[PDB]
């Protein structure tokens, strides 16, 4: 099947689905399923420790999101590696599943409002000092073009094309988040794009790294959504012609 | 290849030479200013190239095979000599040591930095041993 598509590998396939078979296998809840059982053995890793060291980054937020800090741990001290580096190195993806549910009309419904009320809940738990509470706004602050194209990933407009990986919000929700970012900042300034001027090379950032995902994929649908987030993050930047994006507007 | 060229602009513009060069250039009008001014950083320190003293400087260079390999492959020749110039201590220019990474992906690069290595080479040479291998 991997041939087929076009994947040189069959890594490369399974791991593509592989944060959606991730979610699919937390959302059974059962006491036989859990991230252990996972049938790594479809994936060429040999043991659970390589299935953990070659894709803790996508199994990390998983378990973040849905408050299993003991599993991290777990899968911390097996792989024999920083549990701090673990966590902070996965910190945009889990910032593309905490925050955008704070700023797009909360306790509108009964249904999404409890997505809004576990985001602020784990939150304000990892604002402790035992967690990243102290570190929380300069780990924020550090990698800013990290957490802009994760959350720009995110993009799926609702046609007749598959749906991307399962964390997926619209363009205007997107667009909050991104409001949210700026507003809450220290100075509170009223675009995102401002404090993304203060550095310009991170415009460099950005743009290649929504071009390299473009260049990994072959699937023509996957490639249109790619080419989708680019022409909102390129309208959002033209948006912002007035002051000039801090000398790297050329 | 834009990846690499972004990686070793920002390490020269980094560097003493490259502010230098800098203060020198920068009077000309010329469209690559504009678009080199974003990697461009201000900071207190400058940029601080490592410099490895290794053992016999001359192992990597003093080998027939490594300089006439010709097994109808052109391109791995040249990579090859080139990253055997650059890993070697003899070269003294700072710019020269932070093109390696973007020598490894482009042919024509390994090419045209070649002469200029083997330049910077002869330049330090003391007691001509540089010279005669």
């Amino acid at each position: 099947v991997s041939e087929t598509f076009g994947y040189r590998r069959l890594e490369d396939f399974m791991a593509s689905h592989l944060d959606y078979l991730v979610l699919e296998w937390l959302n059974l809840q059962d006491t036989e399923y859990n991230l252990s059982s996972f049938p790594f053995i479809l994936l060429n890793y040999t043991n659970i420790e390589d299935f953990y060291r070659s894709c803790y980054k996508v199994l990390i937020p998983h378990l973040v999101i849905r408050s299993h800090f003991d599993e991290v741990k777990s899968i911390a001290n097996q792989i024999q590696e920083d549990w701090k580096s673990l966590l902070t190195d996965c910190f945009p993806k889990i910032l593309v599943n905490i925050l955008p549910y704070f700023a797009y009309e909360g306790t509108r419904d009964s249904g999404m409002a409890q997505q809004r009320e576990t985001a602020t809940k784990v939150y304000d738990m990892l604002k402790s000092e035992n967690l990243l509470g102290k570190q929380i706004d300069h780990l924020f602050i550090s990698n800013l073009p990290e957490i802009v194209v994760e959350l720009l990933m995110t993009l799926h407009e609702p046609d007749l094309d598959p749906a991307p990986n399962p964390p997926h919000f619209p363009s205007h929700v997107i667009k909050a988040t991104f409001a949210y970012i700026s507003n809450c900042h220290k100075t509170k300034l009223k675009s995102i794009l401002e404090i993304l001027s203060k550095s310009p090379d991170s415009y460099q950032k950005i743009l290649l790294a929504i071009c390299e995902q473009a260049a990994e994929t072959n699937n023509v649908y996957k490639k249109h959504r790619i080419l989708k987030i680019y022409h909102l993050f390129v309208s959002l930047l033209l948006k912002d012609i007035k002051s000039g994006l801090g000398g790297a507007w050329a | 290849v834009r990846s690499a060229a972004v990686t070793c602009l920002k390490n020269i513009l980094a560097t003493k030479t490259g502010h230098s060069f800098w203060e020198i250039y920068k009077m000309t009008t010329d469209p690559m200013l504009a678009y080199l001014q974003p990697f461009r950083t201000s900071r207190k320190k400058f940029l601080e190239v490592p410099r490895f003293d290794k053992e016999n400087p001359f192992e990597g260079l003093d080998d027939i095979n490594l300089w006439i390999p010709l097994s109808e492959n052109h391109d791995i020749w040249i990579k090859t000599l080139t990253c055997a110039f650059l890993d070697s201590g003899g070269t003294k220019c700072e710019i020269l040591q932070l093109l390696k990474p973007m020598c490894e992906v482009k042919t024509d690069f390994c090419q045209t930095v070649l002469p200029y290595l083997i330049h910077d080479i002869l330049l330090q040479d003391t007691n001509e041993s540089w010279r005669n291998l």
